[PDB]
């Protein structure tokens, strides 16, 4: 855990796609989330009760990490990707959002650069992914299929 | 509620292609997937030929005719048709137009009267 | 992929008629029965083994699973002379049984 | 223009500048026996176990 | 988000089944759960620390939304539906719980009316769904299958 | 719920594998998590606000149950088991971790005994399960498959 | 632990149906899925005929006999049987009753001595 | 499992050439086209119905889905005399159409 | 769908005997070996390529994967004269290889 | 970038096994899955024989040759080969060595010049 947490950040999209579990494992487990799960009492805890302001700040940090995690999982579920780090969809690429070939982006761009190129199309793409899944379920409820 | 009316040659010769059509009244064939052809052959009973999905144009055909039958639509005429290549005497049968609705909530069929086709 | 039996039944009016149908492979619960009167195209009677189609008399019923199915007509009427067909709805080939006849005397 | 489709990836090494609350920690060695030290009481979470970089 | 949140409430069960993502998206995202995830500090936060009672009320609301969400997801997982908004099971309908045909309920009833008709059979049905999944796993652990 | 919560604890691994939903259902639902979800206000709540220390202790307990649940779910997701109580993997057994035949462990050992036998190989096994899933995804991104 | 004992005609004529049974002692056939028939044909070797699941009555048959073989049970007699239609000389073989246990935790077989059947 | 048509085209230089290919089963979007000049092994032109292979002139394009596909060569040049093949990439058998010829006069 | 080789081995007592079996398709790790002595029904020796069945001597072992498998008998004894069979357990047809013989002289 | 060079007998007699090899230059065959054989038969057109995965040794063969063809590798020689049993006149064809790369990110082929084989 955290042995190369953002190690692929400067690498290409292709190479970086091979380290996806590395970042996923660090979204729900900060130091305080490890101390909170010791078999022994952590001892510190009395401090956070005697002084309730510190107790509240710690809980807010823990609750937020959980809420952010769950929201990303909910979107993957809605889009039809329950689990999987990499999933294919039926939404075609518009070639307006970005107009580059596969041999250019997977080999020459980093994920940070990509993110800064299509950031204002994010909501359009997410909207289409949701519509696609709804259409798929409508087709599933037809026993003659395709 | 729809009505299905078949029409076509009542006689086809060996190695000729048989072409039958079906008009649909009361609803659209550009949608309502499940437009199909059924064959009733004396001595064999009923079998499917295949069906078409009006929304996408895709088709499925019973494997026995995988290399012999084409099903397609005329959505302007709101009719669909069946073509079977290399027709032989063994293909003499009563052919029917049918609509099969099968979903999670409803199940029903509509059948037309059919066309009897003699094959020499 | 399904066989009906017997080829023909002959019953007195009001008598209960039963027809069997056996699959070579499981068809789960996806079985439909049809009634074809001479000069007519087949009418749907029963779907999913025991559900009645809209407009079907309560004389008609059925049961079965997997590979063993039965069509039953109680209180058989003269208007029920027809050829009854067993239809597979659990696979792509959608085969039909050969059709059996029930005649009222 | 290639016939491509959208693929969704999760666990992508991307970040944005942000403000948040840091929680503080200390090296629980000599400082652990300070007892009445203010900083040794507040920054209670043990750290620096040959920390990663 | 929230553009027709309960819009299908007065519609029939059939039509309403086509809007399921609309309600699902609003279970984990209230206004305060959006403000808490800004890149900038929300500014308000000092108020909830200076006065700890308000800080606690806000956390209780956030924790509860998460717990309710997770409990529903756990039940779907137990019943064998990981993900999916619509899933089929092997439990037969009893015709005692409700005795209506498909053409009556999917076309004439709303979901609210349905809920008020079978509410005291809810636990029976849930119990059966769990038993069904356990039986399925017992059958899966047999390499000759069915 | 809780009608035989650890009832299989003294039973064999084989028999105990048939009660897995029993323990799973009790990880997110303690008494306080039921009281918190009443339609009526719980009434007690004012106590936990007037005296904020008790309010904080209760939230810490609730947050922790959620964090522990989610971490186990994340591991199952990473290892390629989204959902399922029992899942097969491609990691071979080393016969060093434990060197017993199937007829000995499934019929004669309890899960507690097993846990005390291979506890110091847990991290090795978890590491291998993650590597296996990553290798599987690398193979999936090849349209010629196997 | 079970014992399997086969019995049946040692001679069947062309186009006749061959009927062999197997008694099961020591356990039940209403459960314990995996009751099966195996054929050993000189010149070909071993092949499966098919098997039955005592708990549900479902069966699976090797495709070569998909249209020829029926397997069923007598749970009262705690015996099961094999019937093969339209038997011909090519079906002369040694037939066996077997029980195959294959789960996540155990693997084993029990075989009976079998019946040798001559086909004219 | 796919058939090309016509067997041969004969075009004037600069004219646009079109070749069709029909599948017996849906091939989704998994269709490739190849160019085989006499004495040569087939060259990949187009993949996934419309994506150009690296090094392919913009004369080449195509479209289609499911079962109905077309290969188009605009501004046809004498260097394009070849046999063009339709290749199925949506299933295990990977069949090819028979190949059609385009000749420039 | 699997072929064994050679048809027969002839070994001195105490010598190690090896038999191969090749699949036409991958059978993963689902391979079993059986021993049939004259007058006997086949006995299970090995399952899942290398796991010994209960009651089997340690003379018996094996290895292999996918399509290439081997059965080995070390320290071969006169009581091991038998026909050995290769059994596919990775698919529905469950085929067997033809069976090979090992004889001790 | 690789080069593929085929070699083998240009003549095989009835019921003999035909053996063709392909050398690979520029990359390894112990990896890079997708090494394959393609057949071009006058009067029929192009068809696949099958392919091998250099990393695992597994293979897939077109069903028409499921019982007739073997594909394997010599990773030391960095060459691979095709053997087709019971070859007949109907198998006269132009045989090719090819490398097919098909992933989520790239698509390309490399073809060798091939070997023309006459079958008596
Ligand atoms: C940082 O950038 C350099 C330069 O582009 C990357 O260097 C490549 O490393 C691979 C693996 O050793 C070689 O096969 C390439 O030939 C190198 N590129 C060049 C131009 O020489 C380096 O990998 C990048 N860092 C990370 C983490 O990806
Ligand atoms: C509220 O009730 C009315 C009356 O039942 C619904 O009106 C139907 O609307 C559809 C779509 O335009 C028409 O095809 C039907 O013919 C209308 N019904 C009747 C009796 O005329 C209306 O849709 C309902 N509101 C919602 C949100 O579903
Ligand atoms: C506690 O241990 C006893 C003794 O091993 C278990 O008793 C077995 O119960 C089953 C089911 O009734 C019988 O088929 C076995 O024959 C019994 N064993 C013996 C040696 O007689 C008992 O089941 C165990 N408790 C639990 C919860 O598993
Ligand atoms: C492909 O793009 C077409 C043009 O859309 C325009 O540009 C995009 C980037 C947006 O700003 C949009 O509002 C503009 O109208 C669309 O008409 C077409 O639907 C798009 N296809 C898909 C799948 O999204
Ligand atoms: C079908 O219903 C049968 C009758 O059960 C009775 O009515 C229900 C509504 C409950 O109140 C129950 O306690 C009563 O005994 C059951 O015996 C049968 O098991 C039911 N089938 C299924 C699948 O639940
Ligand atoms: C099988 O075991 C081999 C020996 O590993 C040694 O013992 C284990 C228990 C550890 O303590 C390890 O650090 C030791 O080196 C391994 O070399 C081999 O990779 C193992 N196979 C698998 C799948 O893990
Ligand atoms: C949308 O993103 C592009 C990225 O290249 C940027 O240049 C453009 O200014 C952005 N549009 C707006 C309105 O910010
Ligand atoms: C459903 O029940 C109603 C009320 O008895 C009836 O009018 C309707 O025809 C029934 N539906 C079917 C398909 O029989
Ligand atoms: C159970 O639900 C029905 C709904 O029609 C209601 O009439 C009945 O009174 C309820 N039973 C009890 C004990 O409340
Ligand atoms: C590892 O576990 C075994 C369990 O049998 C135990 O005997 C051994 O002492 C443990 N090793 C260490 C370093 O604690
Ligand atoms: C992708 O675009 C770049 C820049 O125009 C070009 O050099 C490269 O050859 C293109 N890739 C392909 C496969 O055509
Ligand atoms: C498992 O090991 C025990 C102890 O050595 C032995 O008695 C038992 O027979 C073994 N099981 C099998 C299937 O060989």
């Amino acid at each position: 855990v955290f042995l190369g947490f953002l190690g692929a950040a400067g690498s290409t999209m292709g190479a970086a796609s091979m380290t996806l579990t590395v970042q996923a494992r660090n979204l729900l487990s900060g130091i305080v989330q490890q101390q909170s799960n010791l078999l022994r009492a952590p001892e510190c805890q009395q401090h956070l009760l005697k002084l309730t302001v510190w107790g509240i700040k710690q809980l807010q940090a823990r609750v937020l990490a959980v809420e952010r995690y769950l929201r990303d999982q909910q979107l993957l579920g809605i889009w039809g990707c329950s689990g999987k780090l990499i999933c294919c969809t039926n939404v075609p690429w518009n070639s307006s959002w970005s107009n580059r070939n596969l041999s250019e982006i997977w080999d020459n761009m980093t994920w940070l650069q990509w993110d800064k190129e299509i950031s204002n199309y994010t909501q359009i793409i997410y909207g289409l992914l949701e519509e696609s899944q709804n259409q798929q379920e409508k087709n599933e409820q037809d026993l003659l299929a395709l | 509620e729809v009505q299905l009316v078949e029409s076509g040659p009542g006689l086809v010769r060996p190695s000729e292609t048989l072409s039958l059509t079906c008009a649909v009244s009361g609803d659209s064939i550009s949608t309502n997937n499940g437009w199909s052809w059924i064959r009733q052959t004396p001595g064999k009973g009923l079998e499917w030929i295949g069906y078409i999905n009006g929304r996408s144009g895709s088709t499925r055909y019973n494997p026995s005719l995988q290399s012999r039958v084409t099903i397609s639509t005329d959505t302007s005429g709101n009719q669909f048709s069946l073509k079977v290549n290399s027709v032989t005497a063994a293909d003499t049968a009563k052919y029917y137009c049918a609509f099969f609705w099968s979903t999670y909530y409803k199940r029903f069929d509509v059948w037309g009267p059919g066309v009897r086709v003699t094959v020499s | 992929r399904m066989t009906q039996s017997p080829a023909i039944l002959s019953l007195s009016p009001g008598e209960r008629a039963t027809l069997s149908c056996r699959a070579s492979q499981s068809v789960d619960s996806r079985l439909a029965w049809y009634q074809q009167k001479p000069g007519q195209s087949p009418r749907l009677l029963i779907y999913d083994v025991s559900s009645r189609a809209t407009g079907i008399p309560d004389r008609f019923s059925g049961s079965g699973s997997g590979t063993e199915f039965t069509l039953t007509i109680s209180s058989l009427e003269p208007e029920d002379v027809a050829v009854y067909f067993c239809h597979q709805e659990n696979d792509w080939p959608w085969t039909f049984g050969q059709g059996t006849k029930v005649e009222i005397k | 223009a290639e016939n491509l489709w959208v693929t969704v990836y999760y666990g992508v090494p991307v970040w944005k500048d942000a403000e948040t609350t840091l929680f503080c920690a200390s090296d629980a060695k000599a400082y652990e026996t300070k007892k009445h030290n203010v900083w040794a009481t507040h920054c209670c979470v043990p750290t620096d176990p040959n920390p990663q970089e």
